[PDB]
RNA sequence: UUUUUUUUUUUUUUUU
RNA sequence: UUAAAGGAAUUGACGGAAGGGCACCACCAGGAGUGGAGCCUGCGGCUUAAUUUGACUCAACACGGGAAACCUCACCCGGCCCGGACACGGACAGGAUUGACAGAUUGAUAGCUCUUUCUCGAUUCCGUGGGUGGUGGUGCAUGGCCGUUCUUAGUUGGUGGAGCGAUUUGUCUGGUUAAUUCCGAUAACGAACGAGACUCUGGCAUGCUAACUAGUUACGCGACCCCCGAGCGGUAACUUCUUAGAGGGACAAGUGGCGUUCAGCCACCCGAGAUUGAGCAAUAACAGGUCUGUGAUGCCCUUAGAUGUCCGGGGCUGCACGCGCGCUACACUGACUGGCUCAGCGUGUGCCUACCCUACGCCGGCAGGCGCGGGUAACCCGUUGAACCCCAUUCGUGAUGGGGAUCGGGGAUUGCAAUUAUUCCCCAUGAACGAGGAAUUCCCAGUAAGUGCGGGUCAUAAGCUUGCGUUGAUUAAGUCCCUGCCCU
């Protein structure tokens, strides 16, 4: 069987959001993986402030 | 053989706090779940769950807290009982807005019209020491068009800095056969100078003075 | 958009495999009413051929479990 | 369409040991997630636990990518279905408290 | 032997540092001061909106990372006693020999 | 000093 | 033939109506421009097998953080897979359920199908149902979020008067302010949100705090210069520069003038600064946008020959065209070549699931390579030796050496794959373009503008965007004509 080809070790396919398995909108790299949609929901939990 | 940077370890800790808190609010929605305080010790990691019905948390034999104690271990890899969970009884039930919206949800599921339920939770919150409160319910209520409803009692602050430590935001969803209902509860905590009840910094507008000093002052 | 689909039928119903056998499959031969005769070849020892036999073919010799193939000119 | 035969008894053994099963939604085809507890990756974990959550043997929770599996006293009434095989043992969550 | 206090907020940082100095200086411990490492600022800027309509409107998030170093050259037996403090949950401690 | 026109229907109401 | 026409009266809205004000998304005085050329990139229209789709004045058009070689991907073309949970029932193979070598077949080394026949050990399989999944439809069924009305000062109830009532009075004649900001008058009385007050940052500073992950002065050793106790850089105490905590410091306080007992305004001394930049941000709405952020979701649609899912190509890039945001330019205040010379944010590896930053030496003309070393960081890159600028050379008004697209040939480098797009470099080719018509945008002091760097995307990766700096003007400090707003 061939379910899996296409190494997927890099690029847009390997990037997966930690919150809702999203890959389309870009995902940051600060030790963190979000959507930028659900990051606004969770910044108040993970401890970012605006100032 | 493992260490990461101070720049990334803080945001990893924050993602851990958010993951833990929203898993506990996604499966502890039955009783009154308020929140957590996560304490770290190089021998043991404590998780305090501020909740309303600790009877439902202990359960039959002390079962559910030990089940979720195994749960928290089996994904974050802190074995051997290094992570210890405790639950705490929230004394002021009506003061936690997350608790009050969560109490409003299970009423609004089983019948219990929006007017009666909202006035019932507002009178309870205003009786429970609150200086001011606001409950907003949006959704398909008695029609096809999205008629939003607002309910304001007392004294509310919207702008400026001390919103972020005076106003406790509670935003929840309710699934019904009509669709979804979004609820927003925000409660201005009273200023109590000492204790766990409200915040300890006064309002910068509300300025207190002392009453007059004395009287007698004549020469000898 | 509002696209509409149909079968063009340039690729007919090719069936999934309906496994064909005999009613039972009789393998072993008894000689002299008590001596065992085995008609078919045995797989070599790669932890398969102890109780697993080979397949007959035009030129090949196939092992069922571990896919060992022997073939000779 | 089955697992190996050791797979079913091993994953029910893990459930009967801990009382807690945990996996993630990543369904084995673009990438190969393995459970750190076992050998078999994740697809067979899903197919084994969906039979429990369908019949009502094990309750389900979902979080951010992951499945957590929860056990009720009705869940213990069908832990009796696992207790078909061994002698009478409770998984080490319900039993004792110090 | 040095101790690195890396904390989440400035007030709990100052309070645990003051407690450490007050629990240090009654002994005969020569203490190097609470040296201030400079503040790291991890910034994330966000489009604020799930779909691109309206005015271009950006978040501006910050965290402040604070860090104090204190040097306590001693036998490590005293440092084991120094470690035992009911410490605030927003403070991280490193010890280095 | 100018400077005119711009489909057609889409819009219902509570108990304490 | 029609279910209203109409009368007073209230609140909006609007007025090329009047009074009073405000704003560079408005103007004046100016600057840089854009619109003209080439190119990068979105959009419409063509073409297409498909050129996936949303948004269309501000309030869409470098926007979906949309920079696509495939994955992404939602669209075509072709080929696999069940992840058919779970009940009841059918065969139940007298146990035979799937997995596969070889050959044909197919891009395939797909047991997909056919030839062939070993394995597989009660999960199947067939069906009746139910169910699962969906970047399918519907943002005019919805939640959450965001934007806008609306960067202006507005908004609301309790009691009381006015009126049958809709409502009003508070919320105002006047003075003042960026402001419903205050003083005052007063059928209103006390009140609340908003503005401020608040949080961050900027500037000053103590000779408080105190520093081998930052320095400085001294004191040495040490190299050279002259040699004359000197001078330039290598290896005992104090914090001024470096970092960051507590605190202080600026309030129209002092003077004078204009001011109604005022509210406050103007000018000036002293100061570091006579106020800087943001954040947050009301009541009520749009039938604004997102079902393509979600395991947030209703209903519909599809569910085994699938609209699920992989897998292989192709594509969103395809060009007679019109439009938007931009980059490079149109040269002498300049290009070329050498020399000299100073930054600041902040980023960097075995990461909750897949990931570096570079020092040194040697090879190569360059892009690059090879060994070696450091950095999980005030420790190393890195006293970030940046560009602009400055000094010197050449060019001399010429489509010139300005201009660098077009494109021939080659060489590195990422990658699984660059061809109908990577990217970088060398040689060659050397177009339009002569400061831009109608019109329009943006802008008041470290400001516009020139210039480079860091981050986001990433492997390769900026002309985009977002922060940082660096050099640093002109003209206002005013009005309501034009655009538009607030109060009678
Ligand atoms: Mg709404
Ligand atoms: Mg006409
Ligand atoms: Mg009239
Ligand atoms: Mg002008
Ligand atoms: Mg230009
Ligand atoms: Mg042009
Ligand atoms: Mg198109
Ligand atoms: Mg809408
Ligand atoms: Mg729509
Ligand atoms: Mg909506
Ligand atoms: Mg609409
Ligand atoms: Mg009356
Ligand atoms: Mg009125
Ligand atoms: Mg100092
Ligand atoms: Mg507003
Ligand atoms: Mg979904
Ligand atoms: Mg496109
Ligand atoms: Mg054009
Ligand atoms: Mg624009
Ligand atoms: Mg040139
Ligand atoms: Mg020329
Ligand atoms: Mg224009
Ligand atoms: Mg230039
Ligand atoms: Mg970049
Ligand atoms: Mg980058
Ligand atoms: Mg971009
Ligand atoms: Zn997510």
């Amino acid at each position: 069987q061939l379910y899996w080809s296409h190494p997927r070790k890099f690029g847009q396919g390997s990037r997966s959001c930690r919150v809702c398995s999203n890959r389309h909108g870009l995902i940051r790299k600060y030790g963190l993986n979000m959507c930028r949609q659900c990051f606004r929901q969770y910044a108040k939990d993970i401890g970012f402030i605006k100032l | 053989a493992v260490q990461i940077s101070k720049k990334r370890k803080f945001v990893a800790d924050g993602i851990f706090k958010a993951e833990l808190n929203e898993f506990l609010t996604r499966e502890l929605a039955e009783d009154g779940y308020s929140g957590v305080e996560v304490r770290v010790t190089p021998t043991r990691t404590e998780i305090i769950i501020l909740a309303t019905r600790t009877q439902n948390v202990l359960g039959e034999k002390g079962r559910r807290i030990r089940e979720l104690t195994a749960v928290v271990q089996k994904r974050f890899g802190f074995p051997e009982g290094s992570v210890e969970l405790y639950a705490e009884k929230v004394a002021t039930r009506g003061l936690c807005a997350i608790a009050q919206a969560e109490s409003l949800r299970y009423k609004l599921l089983g019948g219990l019209a929006v007017r009666r339920a909202c006035y019932g939770v507002l009178r309870f919150i205003m009786e429970s020491g609150a200086k001011g409160c606001e409950v907003v319910v949006s959704g398909k209520l008695r029609g096809q068009r999205a008629k939003s409803m607002k309910f304001v009692d007392g004294l509310m602050i919207h702008s400026g800095d001390p919103v972020n430590y005076y106003v406790d935001t509670a935003v929840r969803h309710v699934l019904l056969r009509q669709g979804v209902l979004g609820i927003k509860v925000k409660i201005m905590l009273p200023w109590d100078p000492t204790g766990k009840i409200g915040p300890k910094k006064p309002l910068p507008d509300h300025v207190s003075i002392v009453e007059p000093k004395d009287e007698i002052l004549p020469t000898t | 958009k509002r696209k509409k689909k149909s079968y063009t039928t340039p690729k007919k119903n090719k069936h999934k495999r309906k496994k064909v056998k005999l009613a039972v499959l009789k393998y072993y031969k008894v000689d002299e009413n008590g001596k065992i005769s085995r008609l078919r070849r045995e797989c070599p020892s790669d932890e398969c051929g102890a109780g697993v036999f080979m397949a007959s073919h035009f030129d090949r010799h196939y092992c069922g479990k571990c896919c060992l193939t022997y073939c000779f000119n | 369409m089955l697992m190996p035969k050791k797979n079913r008894i091993a994953i029910y053994e893990l459930l009967f040991k801990e009382g807690v099963m945990v996996a993630k939604k990543d369904v084995h085809m673009p990438k190969h997630p393995e459970l750190a507890d076992k050998n078999v990756p994740n697809l067979h974990v899903m197919k084994a636990m969906q039979s429990l959550k369908s019949r009502g043997y094990v309750k389900e929770q979902f979080a951010w990518r992951h499945f957590y599996w929860y056990l009720t006293n009705e869940g213990i009434q069908y832990l009796r279905d696992y207790l078909h095989l061994p002698p009478e043992i409770v998984p080490a969550t319900l039993r004792r408290s110090r | 032997i040095r101790i690195t206090l890396t904390s989440r907020n400035v007030k709990s940082l100052e309070k645990v540092c003051a407690d450490l100095i007050r629990g240090a200086k009654e002994k005969n411990l020569k203490v190097k001061g609470p040296v201030r490492m400079p503040t790291k600022t991890l910034r994330i800027t966000t489009r604020k909106t799930p779909c691109g309509e309206g005015s271009k409107t950006w978040d501006r998030f910050q965290m402040r990372i604070h860090k104090r170093l204190i040097d306590l050259h001693s036998p490590s037996e005293i440092v084991k006693q120094i470690t035992s403090i009911s410490i605030e949950p927003g403070v991280e401690v490193e010890v280095t020999i």
